[PDB]
C-alpha cells in the first residue's frame, strides 16, 4: 500500500552498511529542501504562525523549524 | 434528459434580459438552464480530448545492470580506472577500500575502487506535454421536450436527433452554435484556455496507464531520465538513482540495482487524476469549462400546436430526482400530430391552479402516431400536490408528496454552492452570473485572497490542512487581537477546503 | 528513487476523485499510529522534552503533538 | 596475518594472569590477541550461516487481477450481489451509485453496486524465521609465527597448514577449540545465542535478494499476505493493499491494481542488513559474537630455537599498517633449520636498546631450506627507529618513521571505543574484559542506560537523532536545574550514536 | 676540500665522549666534522634521486575543441539532445534560449539548447607519487689530508681516490660505512624517511620541467584531469573546467576553450621546488638528510710521519673562505717522502706558540716526488697572526689579519643557528647533538610548538606572514595583559620565520 | 581554470630557492598598489567605512588597512 514503515526506525546497528546507507543522509533533507523550493510561500506562512505562537524569540525559531518539518511530511 | 439522473445536476434561471447566462460546466457535474420563455436545455461536458502531446522527459522505473566489472588502484599509486567508464551507458562509482599485503599490494593504506555496472533500464514512464492551444471540449446538449427516458444516455444518433447536438470546443475557435430545429440555436461563448491549468500539467504513461501529473511534481521524481526528444539507444541521465554501490569493508563494492518503481510510484502520485487514450489524444475524465450561453436566438418550439385531446398514460411511476424535482414520463393516446402536452402542478384539484413551476418548459408531443411516449419534469412544491397532465376529465391525476422544505432547499444549495467554491474557487463565482457590480466584485476579492492562499499554504495535503487548521483554531481560540479574524479566516477557509472532498 | 515527491501537495482539485483519495484519508493517521505502538516510550521522551520547552500550560502541549508527529515522518 | 591488511584490527592485549581474556569478534572487525608468553593469534569472523528456516508471512509485492465482473441493482430494488463473492480468491467492493431512468432503472436515487476481481499474485517476498539454533559462526584463525605475505588471504589449506584453522561455533557446540599445532590449541568459549538478537530478525527474500529485515518492520507491511510456506494459491489476507477500486459519477466501478511494489519497499528496507544465500543456508555478512578465548593450552612454539646466523634480506619493503603497526617480510638466507628471528626496533647503534615492542611474538623461521621467506609485525615508538633484524655485521637495518604522538593516539583508541559502544552498547564492555569490579559493573550500569535508550528514543533514524540532539543540544545551554546532564549525555549519546556511523 | 669553498658550509666538533655526533646534512649546504685526534672530514649531500615513480592524476594545460554542434528544442517540447551527447569525449552544456515565430517556433517561451564539443586535449601535465622507500641520497665525502687546490670540485675518479669516497642512503641500507683507506673508516647512520616530507609531495612533469608539487596542492588545480591508470584515449574528468559555453541574445551557444594554461600555472607554482630527471628517477638538487657520525673507527693516518724538513712554497697565497678559515696550498720542494707538514699559526716570532687551532688535522705531504702540491686550512685568531709553514730557518710565514671577533663569531653563529632553526624546524636541534637532557629537551618543546605552528598559522604566504606579523606585532604594543607574550612570541615566529629567506 | 591554487601556501621550505621567490616579494604589493593607483577614490571609500567602524583610532586604522587589501584581491 502507501503506508510502508520505513526500515529505518530499527536499523541493525552493526559494523557493515546497511542495504541503503549512502541514501540514508540527504534522504529527508532532499525531501525538505524540494517541498520548500517549490512552496516558498508557506516558509513565511510557517513565520507568521511560529511568530505568532511562541512566546520567546528561541521559541519561535524551534517552531519555524518544527512547522517546516511537518508540512513536507505532511505528519 | 442526459442530465435528469445525475446527484450534480444543477439549475441555471435569471438572465440579462433573456440575452444570455455565464455557466461553468464541470466536467462531473450537469447543468440545466431555463428561461422565460425558451426551451430547457440540458448542457453537459463530456470528454476533454488533448491532441498533439509532444514528449518530455520520460523517467526509468524498473532498470537492469548486464555485464559489470570493477578495477582496483594501490594506494598512492594512482586512481582506479575502467576503460568503460568512458562508456555512458554504464554506471560508475569510485570508493576507497582497504589495501595491503594481502590484497597483492606492497604498501598498506586505504586503496581506490571503481565498480561499473552497465545500465539498462527495461521500462520507463513517459510524460508528454499539454497544451492549451490544442484541447477539445465537448459539449453535449439535450433540450426538454418531445423526448422520452430512452433518449436521456442515448447518444447513438444525435446529427438528425434535432433535440440533441454536441458542441466541440476548441480555443481556435471557441465561441460556437449549435444548431436546434425549431428550437433555434444555443450560442455558446466557452472559454477553453482558463480551464484546468494545462500549461501546468503533463500526461504520464506507464504500463499503458495515464494521468494528469502536474507539472512540478514531474520535474522532482528521482529516476533515470532520458530527455524525450532521445529516439535511439536511450542516455539516461541521473542513472545513479536506481543502482546501489556498498562496499563490505574490504577490496570488495558491491552494486544492486533497485527493484521495480512502479508501486513506488503509484503510491507517490495520489493526487492526480488519471486519463485514457483512444490513439494519440489523451481523453479526460475531468476538468471544467467557462461557458456563456447566448440565448438570444434559442426560440421556443411549438408555441403555435394545438394542445392534446385526451388520453394521456403513464409509462412509469413518477420519481423524484434527488434534488426535489419530479420525471414524469407519459404516453399520449391519439393522433393529433404535433400537439402540445397540457400539464401542471395543481394543489386544489378542482379549482385546478397552477402552483410549481415546470422544468420541461414547452411539453410537445411531435410524432403523429397513435401512441408516441414522452417524457416531462416537474418542480413540485413542499407539500401535498397533485400531476395533472390532461384536459377534462381524461386527464391523469397523482397526488405527490415533495418531502423537505423551504429552509432545506436554502440549506441544500449553500453546501451545494460551497462544494462548487471548494472545487473551482474564483470560477465558482461565475456560474450563474449575468453580469453585475457584486458578483464582479465579489469575484474580484475572492481571485485577490485565492492568489494569496494558492501562494501561502497552496501546496498542503489533506491531512496537513486539518493539521494548520486546528492549530489556527487554537490561535482562534486564543491570541486576543484585531487578528482573531486572520486565525478564523484561514479556519474554515482551510478546514472546509480539506473536507468538501 | 528514496525520495519520491508525493504529489499529494499539487492536487487536481476537481469533480472527479483522483488517484487515491479513499486511500488519502487514513494515510498519515496509520505511520503515526504504526509508529506509536511500536515505540511507545518516545511519548514520554516527547512529553519530557515538551515540558521543558513549553511556557504555557498549551504551548507545552503543541509541543507535545510537533515532536510526535515529526518523529514517525523524520523530516 | 589474516589481519594484518584490515583497519578495523583490534588489539587484545593483557589477560588475567594469562589465562583468558573475553572478546567480542564482530563480522568485519578483524582481533589480534596478543599475550607475555603466547603466540600472537589473529582472529576473525568470517561468516554465519543461517540453516534450514521455516518461514513466517510472505507478502505480496506484484499482484495481478485475472477475469473480473460486476453487478449493479436498482435503487430500493435490492442490493447486488455476485456469485463470485463469497469467493475468497475474489476481491470485492460494495458501493452506492447514481442509478436513475436512463439506466433502465425506473425510480431514482442511490444504487448499489459490486465488483468482484481476482486476487492472484505474480511475485512474492518471503520473510523466513531466523531459530537460533541454526547459527554457525565460523571463526578463521591465523596465528603470527612462520608464514609469509602470501598467507593473509590465502585460504586454500588449513586443515593441512598447522598454523591456521577454522572454529565453527554452533550454538549445538557453543565451545570449540582449534588444534593450532605447535602453538598449542586455542580455546574458544563463545556465547552464540547472544549475538545479533536473532528471535528479533527474520530473512526476507524479495526476487533473489536476501536481508535480515527486523521483526517489528516485518509485520507492519501494508500487503497482501498469507500465512507459512503455501507454495499453491494462498488464501492471500488483506489484499485491498494492491486493488483500488475507483468508481466514476456513474455505473463504473474501475478496479485497477497498484504496480510493482518491489521499489516501494527496497526504499522502506533503509536500514536491513544485505544477507546472500548459498542454497539453503542463509549466509549472513555481519553480526557480532561473544568469544571468551582459553589459553592455558596454547604454548608459543619455538622458544628453544636458536638465534639465527646469517644473511637476512628485506624482500616486500615495510609498510604501515592502519595503525602504526610495521609488517616486515625478510628472506633468511641460511640453511640452519628451525631457528629463531633476532628482530626489534633500535633508536642508536651503539646499544640497541628495545624502544618498540614486536606484534609478533617469537618470530621463527621454520623450514630448513636455502631462501625461507617469513613475515614479522611490529609496533615501534613514535618518531624515529630502525628496524633491527639479525645480529653480527651481516645484519640488515631500515630506518622507520612512525607518525604519531601518544597523546594523538589515546585519543584515536578512544574513538576506537566510542565506535565500537555505539555498535555493541552492552557487549562493548566485554572486548578486552578480564572481569572485575568495573568492566563487570559498568556493563551493569550500562545495560540499564541501554535499555532506557533503546525503549526511551530507540526507534530513531540518523536524521531525527540529529534533530532531537539539536533539540537537546539547546535545552543544555538553557534551563539551570539539576535536570541538565540529562539534556547533555543525551546529547552525545544521541549524536555521536550516529554521527560516528 | 669540497666544503672549502662553499658559502654554507658547517663546522661540527665536540662529540659523545669522541664516539658520535649527530649532524643533518642540508642539501645545498655543507657540514665539516673534526675531532680531537681523528681527521677533518668533509660531508656533503649531493643529490637524492626519487626512483621509479608511479603516476597519479595527469591535468590537461592545453586543450582544444574538435568538430563541435549543437540542437535546440522549443518550449515545452522537452530538453534538447545531440546523439553525441553519449560520448564521453565531447564536452557539453545544456541551457534555454529565446524561441519565438521567427525561430521556426511556434510559441514564444524560452526553448532549450544543447551544445557539444570534442575535447581533446593536446598538451597535459603530469604527476607522479613520491614514496619515501625510493629515496637515494649520496652522500659525498671527503677528508683533509693529501689534497691540493684541484680536489674540492674535482670528482673524476674517487673509487681509488682513499681520501674521497661516496655513500647512497636507501631507506632498507640507510646507514653506510665509507672505505677510506688509513684514514679508518667513518660510519654514517642517516635517516632517510624523515628528509623533506616525501610522502606529501608530487613529482610535477610540464613540459620536459619537473617540480616537486605539494600534495595537496596537487589535488585542488581545477584543469581536465584523467587518471594515472589510463593508457589509451583519455578519459579526462571535469571538461568544463577550460571549456566556456558563453550563450548570446539568442538562439546562439558559442562554446570557446580557455587557452594553454603553462604559464599560467607556472605564476601558480609560486613555491614548489623545480627537479630534474635523468631518465624514471627523479634527481632532486633540494631536501636534507639526518645522519649520525659514528668515528670510532675513523683514525689519523701519517703521526708515525716524520717531519718535512725543508724548502716549502706557497702558491695560490692564502685566502679567507668566508668564515674566517685560511685555505692555505703550499708546494713542498723535497724528497722525503710521506711526511709531515709543520704548520701553525703564531702570533709572535720568539716563541712560536700555536695560537689559532687548525683544522686540516695532520697535514701531510704524500708523494714523494720532488714537488708537491699540498692543501690546509687553519683556524687563526681574531688579529694579527703569521702562518707558520716549515721548520728551521727556511720556514715560511704569511701575515694574515682575521677581520672579527668573538662576539662577532657568536652573533655569526646566532644568525646561522636561526636559519638553519627556520629551514629545519625541529630537526636543527639535533645538528651537533651529543645527546642530553637539553638538546632532547629544548627539541620536544620546539616540536610541539612545531605542531601547533604548521596548523595553527602553516598556510601563510611570504607577504601573509609579514601581513598578520605586523598584527600581532601591534597586539605585543597593545592590550597589555599576560597574553603578551603570545603575541610576541608569535612575531619573530612570523616575521623571522619570513625574513631568514 | 580561474582559480588556480597559490602553492605559496605550502611553500617547501628546503634551503634552495623556489621555483618563484625572486617575484614573491613583489607579487602582492605591486597588485595591491596597482589597483589603488586606478581608481585611487576607494580611498575615501575606505576610510569612510574604517571610520565608521570600531571607533578606536588604532582599530580604525586596521580596517582602513584590511579593506584596502580585501578589495584589489576580492576573495
Amino acid at each position: 500500500a502507501v503506508t510502508l514503515p520505513s526500515h529505518s526506525t530499527r536499523k541493525l546497528q552493526t559494523r557493515s552498511q546497511t542495504w541503503l546507507e549512502s541514501r540514508e543522509y540527504t534522504k529527508h533533507l532532499i525531501r525538505v529542501e524540494n517541498w520548500i523550493f517549490r512552496n516558498p510561500g508557506f516558509a513565511l506562512a510557517a513565520a507568521a504562525i511560529a511568530w505568532l505562537l511562541g512566546s520567546s524569540t528561541s521559541q519561535k525559531v524551534i517552531y519555524l523549524v518544527m512547522i517546516l518539518l511537518i508540512a513536507p511530511a505532511y505528519s | 434528459i442526459r442530465c435528469i439522473g445525475v446527484s450534480n445536476r444543477d439549475f441555471v434561471e435569471g438572465m440579462s434580459g433573456g440575452t444570455w447566462v455565464d455557466v461553468v460546466l464541470e466536467h462531473g457535474g450537469c447543468v440545466t438552464v431555463m428561461a422565460q420563455d425558451k426551451p430547457t436545455v440540458d448542457i453537459e461536458l463530456v470528454t476533454t480530448t488533448v491532441s498533439n502531446m509532444a514528449e518530455v522527459r520520460s523517467y526509468c522505473y524498473e532498470a537492469s545492470i548486464s555485464d559489470m566489472a570493477s578495477d582496483s588502484r594501490c594506494p598512492t599509486q594512482g586512481e582506479a580506472y575502467l576503460d568503460k567508464q568512458s562508456d555512458t551507458q554504464y554506471v560508475c562509482k569510485r570508493t576507497l577500500v582497504d589495501r595491503g599485503w594481502g590484497n597483492g599490494c606492497g604498501l598498506f593504506g586505504k586503496g581506490s575502487l571503481v565498480t561499473c555496472a552497465k545500465f539498462a533500464c527495461s521500462k520507463k514512464m513517459t510524460g508528454k506535454s499539454i497544451q492549451p492551444e490544442n484541447l477539445e471540449y465537448r459539449i453535449m446538449l439535450s433540450v426538454h421536450g418531445s423526448q422520452h427516458s430512452g433518449m436521456i444516455v442515448n447518444d447513438t444518433g444525435h446529427e438528425t436527433d434535432e433535440n440533441r447536438a454536441k458542441v466541440e470546443i476548441t480555443p481556435n475557435s471557441p465561441r460556437a452554435e449549435a444548431t436546434l430545429g425549431g428550437f433555434g440555436s444555443l450560442g455558446l461563448d466557452c472559454e477553453p484556455r482558463t480551464g484546468l491549468d494545462f500549461s501546468d500539467l503533463y500526461y504520464l504513461t506507464m504500463n499503458n496507464k495515464h494521468w494528469l501529473v502536474h507539472k512540478e511534481w514531474f520535474h522532482d521524481i528521482p529516476l533515470p531520465w532520458h530527455a524525450g526528444a532521445d529516439t535511439g539507444t536511450p542516455h539516461w541521465n541521473n542513472k545513479e538513482a536506481l543502482v546501489e554501490f556498498k562496499d563490505a569493508h574490504a577490496k570488495r563494492q558491491t552494486v544492486v540495482v533497485l527493484g521495480s518503481q512502479e508501486g513506488a510510484v503509484h503510491t507517490a502520485l495520489a493526487g492526480a487524476l488519471e486519463a485514457e487514450m483512444d490513439g494519440a489524444k489523451g481523453r479526460l475524465s475531468s476538468g471544467h469549462l467557462k461557458c456563456r450561453l447566448k440565448m438570444d436566438k434559442l426560440r421556443l418550439k411549438g408555441v403555435s400546436y394545438s394542445l392534446c385531446t385526451a388520453a394521456f398514460t403513464f409509462t412509469k411511476i413518477p420519481a423524484e430526482t434527488l434534488h426535489g424535482t419530479v420525471t414524469v414520463e407519459v404516453q399520449y393516446a391519439g393522433t393529433d400530430g404535433p400537439c402540445k402536452v397540457p400539464a401542471q402542478m395543481a394543489v386544489d384539484m378542482q379549482t385546478l391552479t397552477p402552483v410549481g413551476r415546470l422544468i420541461t418548459a414547452n411539453p410537445v408531443i411531435t410524432e403523429s402516431t397513435e401512441n408516441s411516449k414522452m417524457m416531462l419534469e416537474l418542480d413540485p412544491p413542499f407539500g401535498d400536490s397533485y400531476i395533472v397532465i390532461g384536459v377534462g376529465e381524461k386527464k391523469i391525476t397523482h397526488h405527490w408528496h415533495r418531502s423537505g422544505s423551504t429552509i432545506g432547499k436554502a440549506f441544500e444549495a449553500t453546501v451545494r454552492g460551497a462544494k462548487r467554491m471548494a472545487v473551482l474557487g474564483d470560477t465558482a463565482w461565475d456560474f450563474g452570473s449575468v453580469g453585475g457590480a457584486l458578483n464582479s466584485l465579489g469575484k474580484g476579492i475572492h481571485q485577490i485572497f485565492g492568489a494569496a492562499f494558492k501562494s501561502l499554504f497552496g501546496g498542503m495535503s489533506w491531512f496537513s490542512q486539518i493539521l494548520i487548521g486546528t492549530l489556527l483554531m487554537w490561535l482562534g481560540l486564543n491570541t486576543k487581537n484585531g487578528s482573531i479574524s486572520l486565525m478564523c479566516l484561514a479556519l474554515g477557509g482551510v478546514l472546509i477546503f480539506l473536507s468538501t472532498a
